[PDB]
């Protein structure tokens, strides 16, 4: 989607109009990872896990 | 809405819908059935306290 022309979006981007506070464009981290895994229940019938 | 003079008014704003809790990437849904019957504009209201 793009913006409607007739805005004031400021110093980065019109993904913050007035004083984006502290959301910086490099701001997304390099590591997501789910803080805890699946923990598969024993006996699904396609697993090769002991 | 989106006033033909430039008078943008907000109407509610809605909760995004997820099939998942994780971290990494993902789409985040608001079906076009929640706005009301006028709604022309959209803005993503984001904040972490």
């Amino acid at each position: 989607l793009q913006p409607v022309p007739g805005q004031r979006f400021g110093e980065y981007g019109p993904l913050g109009g007035e004083d984006p506070v502290g959301f910086t464009p490099n701001g997304v981290s390099d590591t997501l990872e789910p803080a805890e895994p699946v923990a598969a229940n024993p006996g699904t019938p396609n697993s090769d896990g002991p | 809405v989106h006033r033909p003079d430039g008078t943008y008014q907000a109407l509610s704003e809605v909760q995004p819908i997820d099939i998942f809790q994780q971290k990494a990437w993902r789409n985040l849904r608001f079906p076009l059935a929640w706005a009301p019957p006028e709604a022309n504009v959209a803005r993503i209201v984001a904040d972490d306290p």
